[PDB]
């Protein structure tokens, strides 16, 4: 838990607050973090919660001092090694690549028929990010044309690549033309679709919104709850407490025409929220007895052949098993070759 | 063939081929009392395994399949040669790379040797054998350790 706490410290440090630490003192406190970092005996676990914390920091563009992010990973790379910071290097490079990609896309737009909205997208990458497409969603009629346009731009530039859009992590801004004044709210894609459904009629039932947006039940219920919290959708019984109201697919929710919030920058997009090791050791010692002298890669391949057919173990676990078996003086390294083991019983 | 081959075979008397099958107790006592292997260390250089002992050891080794098996071998010594006249299995249970002989082998050894002495087996245990199913014929670290242990106290012993 202490590693997690240190990593959350890191998160604050780099993320973003009302006060931005100067670049001089920002690296000063980062050096102190690395002073205690080497004292940490176990290094594998630190990368586990640092990956998801960093991914949320960058995908939402909530990171502060992205230059300090490059130096932070630079310090880590020389500390533990390339393999320990290989995944995080992909995350940073994807942000830099997509930032360049956005600039070229804007230039391509001017030379052709322009869009009707300011469109920006982070392309990310598959296999290196914890994100995955988990919620089905129907693309709104207003956010389709631009969609197609970008796909074309991503087909002429890159061939053989397929995009898998993540509407769960996509935000946006929506203007209004029917309120008392001109408002500009910020909401996720789900909330944008729900609020744009009311463009042609006044009141809809819950089922009429579920079958129009194809969002799953739990996420749709949560989005309706937060929208009701922002008093943007008004139920028939005003006096009923919103938290204890039980939602059913029969209530006729209508758009609140008389919305009169004083602030013109309403942000309703606020975020929410052992046994195997012995088996690997036995396989390693058996393979070492069968083959007296082996290389690290050949030993890994043999372990994968004999044992990975059962539960598909992770390579770092096997490497740690090799290290602990070395400490137990079960197999020794051979001088003259960095990766060579001899079964010394 | 007459006189030429009459005494050339002489089935009544053991031939020069069957000479090794005769156990000389006095010579064995003399050689074990002299202990000529204590002065030198590359003393024994030849190991003469009988046909029956080799056949029994091979069949036992194959019977285990991919699991290791082990047993003892009776015999004697003569000059620089270790002669193995027989072999006998042990009731052990082992895995593909480890055989231990925990508690049933040690009673079986003594009881089998006592039973064999009753029906005219004058040879004593000369060695121990075990199988390496699929990784050559060599001595591992624990094999070397147990070979040292056997050799240091029971002086004539070959693995």
């Amino acid at each position: 838990k202490s590693p997690e706490l240190l990593a959350r410290y890191c998160d604050s440090l780099l993320k973003k607050s009302s006060k931005n630490p100067e670049e001089a003192e920002l690296e000063d406190t980062l050096n102190q973090v690395m002073v205690v970092f080497k004292y940490i005996e176990d290094k594998d676990v630190f990368q586990k919660f640092y990956a998801k914390m960093l991914a949320k920091r960058l995908v939402h563009q909530n990171s502060a001092s992205d230059d300090a992010e490059a130096s932070m990973i630079s310090k880590l790379k020389q500390a533990c090694g390339f393999e320990y910071t290989s995944k995080l290097q992909r995350m940073f490079q994807d942000i830099g690549v997509s930032k360049d990609l956005n600039e070229q896309f804007k230039k391509h737009l001017t030379n052709s028929e322009p869009l009707d909205l300011d469109f920006s997208i982070q392309v990310l990458s598959s296999g290196s990010w914890p994100f995955q497409q988990s919620c089905t969603f129907a693309l709104p009629s207003e956010l389709e044309r631009s969609y197609q346009r970008f796909t074309a731009f991503y087909a002429s530039r890159h061939s053989g690549r397929k995009l898998t859009w993540l509407y769960q992590l996509s935000k946006g801004e929506l203007v209004t033309n029917c309120f008392k004044n001109r408002y500009t709210l910020q909401a996720s894609t789900f909330q944008m679709a729900i609020l744009l459904q009311y463009n042609t009629e006044d009141a809809y039932t819950v089922q009429q919104l579920t079958d129009s947006t194809q969002i799953k039940m739990d996420i749709l219920a949560q989005v309706l709850q937060i929208l009701l919290k922002s008093k943007l959708l008004v139920l028939e019984d005003e006096n009923a407490n919103v938290d204890e109201v039980e939602l059913k697919p029969d209530t006729l929710i209508k758009l609140y025409l008389g919305y009169k919030n004083k602030k013109l920058r309403v942000n309703i997009n606020v975020p929410m929220k052992e046994d195997r090791k012995l088996l690997i050791q036995a396989a390693i010692v058996r393979i070492m007895k069968m083959r007296k002298v082996l290389k690290h890669q050949q030993l890994l391949g043999e372990v994968l052949t004999q044992l990975s057919s059962r539960f598909k173990p992770r390579v770092p676990v096997i490497k740690k098993c090799i290290d602990i078996l070395i400490e137990k003086e079960y197999l020794e390294r051979v001088d003259g070759e960095k990766d060579t083991y001899s079964y010394l019983a | 063939a007459q006189k030429t081959w009459e005494l050339a075979n002489n089935m009544q008397e053991a031939q020069s081929i069957d000479e090794i099958y005769k156990y000389d107790k006095k010579q064995q006592q003399e050689i074990l009392a002299a202990k000529p292997w204590t002065k030198d260390h590359h003393y024994f250089k030849y190991c003469k395994i009988s046909a029956l002992a080799l056949l029994k050891m091979v069949m036992h080794a194959r019977s285990g399949g991919n699991l290791a098996v082990m047993g003892l071998m009776l015999g004697k010594v003569d000059g620089e040669t270790m002669i193995i006249m027989d072999s006998f299995a042990l009731p052990v249970e082992g895995t593909e790379t480890r055989v231990n002989a925990q508690a049933a082998a040690y009673e079986y050894m003594a009881a089998y040797i006592e039973n064999a002495k009753q029906v005219g087996r004058l040879e004593n245990a000369i060695g121990w054998y075990h199988s390496h199913p699929g990784y050559g014929c060599w001595l591992s670290g624990i094999n070397v350790s147990t070979q040292m242990l056997n050799q240091q106290f029971q002086e004539p012993f070959v693995a």
